[PDB]
């Protein structure tokens, strides 16, 4: 009569693989240095979140140049065109 | 039966006869 | 077996030998000790530890170093965790290097004495030499 | 009642290739026996260990 | 009658009842105050067996009195019991959670021997729960009631048997005594007599005898007659009271060295030294009367007495010799019989008192046993009662005994009657007694000694039947514990009013006739051949003058709750004892409507369940308010009752009570004088009076089903109002503090609505399932943040609040008002369990309406789901235009013999139409028998049969040819009972007459809202990775070997290995299922299960190497 | 005869098994994982252990302890009994309630060897393995429809 | 002797042992209950899980 509460919620599962196909189109809509720095960000492709220095030395700029991108893609995503899609899994 | 092996143990140690302070002299004495 | 499949045709029973144990284990229990009293994880070399058992949380070895997928299948160097899923601990066993032999209760007492026909002795006979309360000769010229 | 073994879970895709590439060690014990430790590539091999 | 404020209810009894209804929570109250030794027993004493007190508590203290060393330097008499008074009125003990108890005081006394001294004090025992007006206990905060329970009297069971190998009669006895030991005094299968003595190896009866202080000549000397003794005596073998007793002493003690002083001792020791050895009261009074050893002599000396051992032997032997009649010297002579252990002369009543006093002495002797251990420790002339009494074991084992118990259930109260009737309870099934595996199935019969002692009817048709029944109406229980029962003694063929009890016992010596006999207005019978009742159940037509004991009244067998059934005698026993089983589970209604027909038990009933208010002295009402009535005493005192509007009961239904007086009314004592739960007037109702068609419709009413009226949906008839507990706890962790706020880590403002501050929901919000009735956050501490929920938090702007949300929500299905929030916490220094600072519960209510599957039955047995709810236009009315309100099943009468509900569905109508009998040529023969005032009778009239003297068949039908038209000249329902229905849906009249009337019928408590569920993914066992079971989680239905079985048979094996292995354990396979089909693809092939590894891995753990090779 | 016949089952099922009965004398002895053996925290702090957990570490003790003896030279007295102690339970974690009487704990109650998880009526094969909860189920009361 | 062997396995020994060298077994036919018929079950698992 133990719940195990640490199970698989399986509606959680899927809904999380869903977010991963969804999060990744929305990215894929950004431009290739917007989304490049996004996933190196946020580190969706390895797992690693790599930080700005990181992120500007293997592009080979300032980190403060970095930060603007960041900011830019960010507020572009905060957009309701490319947000509403993903606000439900939060 | 005689399954407790806690009387397999008592009836054991019950063997050996117990000693003295005199004897208890001349064992630590030996050892 | 560690891997399965539907394609299961013969289940065959037969007793183990300790050489087949110390081959199955992928670690040996040797401390009395079930989890810390204070930080609750479990014990190095105890009933529960991950090194010899497999780790509690997914993908992350016990010192917290290797601590996602990306390192899977390795083990990292101090806390000698093998990264890997958590189910594991329930697939993985122990064994104990016991200091002095030891005998079975199920090919022994149970009736009939299956080792009592074995060695051609009565069971009541044998429970006083395996139970330490008779000498035996091996061998004689 | 409702418990949990102190514990965690993930829930990520067991990616078979994009991994941390291992290096098997050998460890010798004293009958003799080798088990195999696989370790990282950026990663300093202790001379001994518990098999 | 005999209530000041009772419902005018015209009786149809021909007889007339002389005893009224006893006390009928006296098995309860009157055991419990002999326990403690209120002054009410001790005048119950001083009436009938003022021969000395015996206050329970007083005997436990008496005969361990005193607790005395091994060398008899130091004693102690803990004495003289004593009661302080409540320490909290029981509506606060039952809000607060506390125990109803109250503080024991004993003089204790500790004397030392060799220098002279005593050490009295006044020593705290422990607080002991007390019994309530209504004959629970409150303890825990729950209302428990200790069940009464039936075990096999100690004392002499003399019993023989047949030998098919020799085909002679092998006699026996046993004395089972209370904390004693087991002897056995056989007769073999050689003309020999075995006296095996505790348990071990025979024995021959010379022995004992000459050990007991009998030479062989004086075993002759008594024994002259008895052959077989005297045979016996020449088979002596052995010869000596020392040698026998040594032998005694070798044998029964093996090996231990049989010296003369031990085995002497011993022999007294186990059978005359009392510490090891102690037949109670009860056996002790049991077996003077058998073997007729004192009559007058008080009933003392709770130990063995050799003249009662040699008697023992005789009266064995001349048993064997088939003697009818025995006289022992010293005592009148008693009849030669053998004894059963059914026959309530052997099975007593261990009633509440009794239990606890047993539980109270296993506490005692502990306490007994660690102070002396202490005593002897302590040093002397420095220690003092206070210094040697632990209270600590006395304490336990009341707790153990209240709590944690199997005789100590939950008062189910579903309705007062059901309350009343979870009191009055036999329960054979306890400690002490028999399981339900261990249960001789002669236990379950009715032993015709049961008549008038125990109801042959109402019993659980569970696994239990005849292992629970409930005690009869006139029943009442002997100090000793034998059940009672009132007779009238008839004497020189004149039947008197000097009512008598007898036991079993007495019942079979003497003998008995019926109470529906014609006394001739003198207590003289009629006829000379009377029905009456012989010692082995037999019945017999006895020339009337040998009757000297009559019944009391009819309906003296029946238990309280079948004797509120109507027409009993006509159903069957089967369906009777469900409608008994099932009169038990109404739910309280929003009207309780008083029964149209009904017995006399529907006043007694109400008044003495508990669940009426009572007027207790006569006054006159001043402010009647529905929280508050004050009533002013005559002699200037006043007194305010107060109601418990809209109480949770013990499984979730209301418990109003609303007045009924007027603030100018005139009250007497021992009136009703505000309804509860189930009543209106003072009488039980547990349901409503509905009009009943009898015609199969559509196939709706199939197979017991039964269609309804949208009338009583509409007009709340049946709707019964559910109050449910809630309850969170704001518990300590490791990692914080678990707090009971508003805010919650994702819940928004939306859902957050509800919530007023605090975080508990405000009084009044219709919550649903899903709500958040408590809001309290758990702190979780760091936790790694998968990078695709980190990048989806910081782009829309929401952070971690690590603090975990495990708020309380309503469970699935059970919506409704919140009526009341009970807030618990350390602050108030509230007393909660350690760990938990904040204990809340929430009392969420609903105002259940009958549904589809809804269980609805009569008081004949006759129950039934709701197939449909028809509107009201498609429901057959009747010329009038009145449609009726439910229509049952005609093929579910004939075939289970219950025809009571159709005697009531007549007898309804006419009370409700009332009747006239057409007396103007004088009273037809058809009412020649009929009491006055039934003559005429008015709409909507109450009346009243009693159960066995009811309304004679002849009676309906005149009274139903005999009634007065509705509002126009309209007879509706004709001389046979029927009448044309028209059909509301075709409009056709039905071709054939149909009946029609008024039956009173219940609601069930087994709504489907209580029983609907439905699982897709849920929680998940522990061990075993199975989904979790019962609807308090959501669980699945097992899918059991049965049903595996079955679609082995159909050759199903896909869904075979589906139901077994992906929706049950495939840990695995379940999450790719589920992802398969949310992405709509076909659900993936199934693996192994998680029990064909966990095994594999016990069988490569108990070292026997199981593999798997396909080739 | 007979005796020689049932001796010679057992002998010659050995025989043809080829298994060498050195199965019965049991060296290194293995430990089942630990998740089938669960220590769940109900909340609150409440640990649960599984019984399997507690005749484990009994026997870990005996071991250890006499390692330590056998190490120190003990008398024969001492280290003959830890070795029957070791035996004793070795043989009640394989079943409890064999060979003696049943190694209890608190409240009397008998522990659950892992026999008493694979032989009679709660056993595994007695249980589980005949019937099992299942998802994507319900249950509820019926009623007649004559429309159907 | 004395041993209950399925009538199958009986027949196809005996074809088996004609050759090299003859010699029948003889059999009887034995009727048993269900529950020992169930008993003499070949595999391991059911007749545990009995
Ligand atoms: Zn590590």
């Amino acid at each position: 009569f133990i719940e195990d509460s640490e199970a698989v919620v399986a509606v959680d599962a899927v809904s999380f693989t869903l977010l991963q196909d969804q999060l990744q189109s929305v990215l894929d809509t950004l431009s290739e240095r917007e989304a490049g720095v996004v996933r190196l960000r946020f580190g969706l492709t390895d797992g690693q979140p790599r930080t700005l220095d990181e992120i500007g030395q293997v592009y080979g700029v300032t980190r403060e140049r970095i930060r603007q991108i960041e900011s830019k893609t960010m507020s572009k995503l905060r957009h309701p065109s490319r947000s509403q899609v993903l606000r439900d899994y939060l | 039966a005689s399954a407790d092996s806690v009387r397999a143990y008592l009836k054991q140690i019950g063997k050996v006869a117990l000693l003295n302070a005199e004897e208890e002299v001349e064992l630590a004495k030996r050892i | 077996a560690m891997l399965d499949v539907n394609f299961f045709d013969e289940l065959r029973i037969g007793l183990a030998t300790a050489e087949d144990i110390r081959q199955w284990s992928y670690g040996e229990v040797k401390k009395p000790e079930t989890i810390n009293y204070r930080t609750l994880k479990p014990e190095k070399d105890g009933l529960f530890c991950e090194k010899i058992f497999g780790p509690t949380r997914d993908w992350e070895c016990y010192c917290g170093k290797y601590k996602r997928v990306r390192f899977k299948g390795i083990i990292c160097e101090r806390c000698g965790v093998e990264v890997t899923r958590a189910k594991v601990r329930r697939e993985r066993m122990g064994h104990i290097e016991l200091a002095a032999p030891v005998t079975h209760i199920w090919y022994f007492k149970g009736v009939p004495s299956r080792l009592g026909y074995l060695l051609d002795l009565a069971p009541k006979d044998l429970e006083k030499i395996i139970y330490f309360a008779a000498y035996v000769i091996t061998s004689v010229d | 009642l409702r418990g949990s073994r102190l514990g965690a879970v993930s829930y990520e895709t067991d990616r078979n290739h994009d991994l941390a590439p291992r290096q098997i060690a050998r460890y010798r014990t004293d009958n003799g026996e080798e088990f195999e430790v696989p370790f990282a590539d950026d990663a300093e091999i202790p001379g001994t260990w518990l098999c | 009658n005999s209530v000041p404020g009772a419902p005018n209810r015209v009786s149809f009894a021909k007889l007339r009842e002389p005893l009224e209804v006893p006390g009928l929570l006296d098995v309860q109250t009157d055991s419990f105050e002999w326990l403690i030794g209120s002054p009410r027993w001790r005048e119950s004493a001083a009436e009938r067996g003022d021969v000395n007190p015996v206050g329970g508590l007083e005997e436990v203290l008496y005969e361990l009195s005193p607790i005395e060393d091994f060398s008899g330097s130091m004693s102690l008499s803990f004495s003289d019991p004593r009661f302080d008074d409540v320490k909290a009125p029981v509506d606060e003990c039952k809000d607060k959670d506390m125990t109803y108890a109250a503080p024991l005081f004993v003089t204790a006394e500790f004397i030392n021997n060799n220098t002279g001294e005593i050490k009295s004090q006044t020593v705290f025992m422990g607080d002991f729960p007390m019994m309530t007006e209504k004959g629970t206990f409150i303890i825990n905060g729950t209302e428990r009631v200790v069940v009464s329970q039936l075990v096999r009297s100690p004392g002499v069971y003399f019993d023989e048997t047949i030998d098919k190998s020799t085909d002679k009669t092998l006699h026996s006895v046993k004395v089972i005594p209370s904390r004693g030991a087991w002897l056995e005094f056989d007769v073999d299968k050689r003309d020999t007599v075995g006296v095996r003595i505790d348990r071990k190896r025979r024995q021959p009866v010379t022995v004992l005898l000459k050990a007991l202080g009998w030479t062989s000549e004086q075993i002759v000397e008594r024994f002259g007659f008895s052959e077989i003794m005297r045979s016996t005596l020449e088979k002596d073998n052995t010869v000596g009271t020392d040698e026998a007793l040594l032998d005694i002493y070798r044998k029964l003690r093996p090996g231990e060295p049989p010296t003369k002083e031990s085995a002497q001792t011993l022999l007294e020791n186990l059978f005359f030294k009392e510490k090891r050895y102690d037949l109670a009261r009860v056996g002790r009074y049991k077996v003077n009367k058998k073997l007729g050893l004192h009559v007058g002599e008080p009933i003392t000396s709770s130990t063995l007495t050799e003249e009662d051992v040699v008697a023992t032997i005789e009266y064995l032997v001349r048993l064997h010799e088939g003697q009818t009649t025995m006289t022992v010297p010293g005592g009148v002579e008693v009849p030669v019989e053998t004894d059963d252990i059914d026959h309530f002369g052997n099975r007593r009543l261990r009633t509440v008192g009794e239990l606890i006093q047993n539980q109270i002495r296993v506490g005692m002797s502990r306490m007994e046993r660690v102070v002396r251990e202490r005593m002897t420790t302590q040093d002397v002339e420095a220690i003092t009662p206070q210094t040697l009494i632990n209270i600590r074991p006395v304490v336990a084992a009341i707790k153990e005994f209240f709590g944690t118990s199997q005789l100590s259930q939950f008062m189910d109260q579903n309705n007062p009657l059901s309350g009343l009737t979870h009191k009055r309870r036999l329960s054979a099934l306890g400690p002490g007694g028999l399981s339900r595996e261990r249960a001789g199935l002669e236990v379950r019969d009715v032993h015709p000694s049961h008549y008038g002692r125990m109801c042959p009817i109402e019993t659980p048709e569970g696994p239990n039947i005849g292992l629970i029944g409930s005690l009869s109406v006139y029943a009442r229980v002997n100090p000793f514990g034998f059940i009672e029962t009132p007779y009238r003694k008839v004497v020189d063929g004149v039947v008197s009013d000097e009512i008598v009890y007898l036991t079993a016992d007495e019942e079979d010596r003497h003998v008995v006739a019926q109470a529906n006999s014609p006394i001739d207005a003198d207590g003289r019978f009629v006829e000379p051949r009377v029905l009456v009742r012989r010692k082995a159940g037999e019945v017999e037509y006895v020339p009337s003058s040998e009757v000297d004991y009559m019944d009391v009244s009819p309906r003296q067998m029946v238990s309280v709750a079948t004797a509120m059934i109507p027409f009993l005698e006509h159903d069957d026993a089967n369906r009777a004892l469900m409608g008994a089983n099932m009169q038990r589970q109404a739910v309280p209604l929003v009207r309780s409507e008083a029964p149209l027909v009904g017995t006399g038990m529907e006043l007694r009933a109400a008044i003495d369940a508990g669940d009426v208010v009572v007027a207790e002295e006569s006054g006159v009402i001043e402010e009647v308010s529905a929280d508050y009535i004050t009533v002013m005493h005559d002699n200037g005192t006043r007194r305010t009752y107060r109601m418990r509007k809209f109480a949770r009961s013990n499984h979730g239904t209301c418990a109003n009570q609303c007045p009924i007086v007027d603030a100018g009314d005139r009250v007497e004592a021992g009136q009703v004088i505000a309804d509860g739960p189930c009543t209106d007037d003072g009488e039980m109702a547990l349901g409503k009076n509905l009009l009943v068609a009898i015609m199969p419709w559509e196939g709706h009413n199939y197979e017991d089903a039964i269609i309804l009226s949208n009338r009583l949906v509409e007009e709340d008839v049946l709707t019964s109002i559910h109050i449910e507990e809630h309850e969170i706890d704001a518990r300590d962790t490791k990692l914080g503090a678990e707090e009971i706020t508003r805010d919650i880590p994702n819940i928004s403002d939306e859902v957050l609505a509800d919530l007023d501050e605090r975080g508990i929901v405000r009084i009044g919000a219709e919550v649903r399932d899903g709500d958040i009735l408590v809001g309290k956050v758990t702190p979780k501490g760091e936790t790694e943040l998968t990078p695709e929920e980190r990048l989806l938090r910081a782009i829309f702007g929401e952070k971690a609040r690590e603090v975990r949300d495990t708020s309380l929500k309503v469970p699935h299905g059970e919506s409704g008002k919140v009526i009341g929030i009970r807030v618990f916490s350390r602050e108030d220094e509230d007393e909660l369990p350690a760990g938990v600072n904040e204990l809340v519960r929430v009392y969420v209510a609903q105002k259940r309406k009958i549904s589809d599957g809804d269980k609805l039955a009569g008081r004949h047995g006759n129950k039934g789901v709701i197939g449909k709810i028809l509107p009201v236009e498609d429901m057959p009315f009747l010329a009038d235009g009145t449609p009726v309100d439910i229509i049952l099943n005609t093929h579910g009468v004939p075939r289970r013999m219950n025809i009571g509900q159709i005697l009531e569905t007549h007898l309804g109508w006419c009370a409700h139409s009332g009747w006239k009998v057409d007396a103007a040529k004088g009273v037809p023969d058809w009412a020649a028998r009929l009491p006055d005032e039934l003559l005429e009778a008015q709409p909507n009239a109450i009346v009243s049969t009693p159960v066995f003297d009811g309304a004679q068949e002849a009676e309906l039908q005149g009274l139903l040819s005999c009634t007065l038209p509705n509002r126009d000249g309209d007879v509706l329902v004709d001389a046979d009972g029927k009448a044309m229905l028209f059909d509301g849906r075709s409009g056709e009249p039905f071709p054939y007459p149909v009946t029609v009337g008024y039956m009173y019928i219940m609601k069930l408590h087994h709504l489907v809202d209580d029983k609907i569920h439905a699982r897709s993914t849920g929680p998940y066992s522990m061990i075993t990775q199975q989904p979790l079971g019962g609807k308090a989680q959501f669980g699945g239905q097992r899918f059991g070997e049965m049903e595996c079985w079955a679609m082995q048979a159909y050759g199903a094996a896909y869904t075979l290995q589906e139901l077994l292995t992906i929706k049950s354990d495939d840990t695995v396979g379940r999450v790719k299922v589920y992802e398969a089909i949310v992405k709509g693809e076909n659900i993936p092939e199934p693996g192994i299960p998680e029990s064909f590894k966990v095994l594999l891995k016990e069988l490569q753990s108990l070292c026997l190497n199981v593999e798997v090779l396909s080739s | 005869k007979l005796r020689a016949l049932k001796r010679l089952k057992v002998v010659a099922a050995f025989q043809q098994s080829g298994n060498s009965p050195m199965g019965m004398v049991l060296d290194a002895v293995p430990v089942i994982p630990p998740e089938l053996r669960p220590m769940v925290q109900l909340d609150g702090g409440r640990f649960a252990t599984s019984d399997l957990n507690d005749l484990y570490r009994r026997v870990i003790n005996r071991n250890n302890r006499l390692k330590r003896l056998i190490d120190l030279g003990a008398p024969e007295i001492i280290v003959n009994n830890e070795k029957r102690m070791l035996q004793e339970s070795v043989d009640a974690l394989f079943d409890n309630g064999r060979r003696g009487r049943p190694v209890t704990g608190p409240g009397n109650r008998p522990l659950k060897s892992l026999s008493d998880l694979l032989k009679g009526k709660q056993g595994r094969f007695r249980q589980n393995l005949l019937g099992k909860r299942v998802d994507y189920s319900g249950r509820s009361v019926i009623v007649v429809g004559p429309q159907l | 002797p004395g041993s209950l062997i399925d009538r199958a396995e009986f027949e196809a020994e005996n074809r088996r042992v004609v050759a090299e060298g003859g010699e029948p077994a003889a059999g009887r036919p034995v009727l048993m209950g269900i529950t020992k018929a169930s008993l003499a079950t070949d595999s391991w698992l059911s007749a545990a899980s009995f």
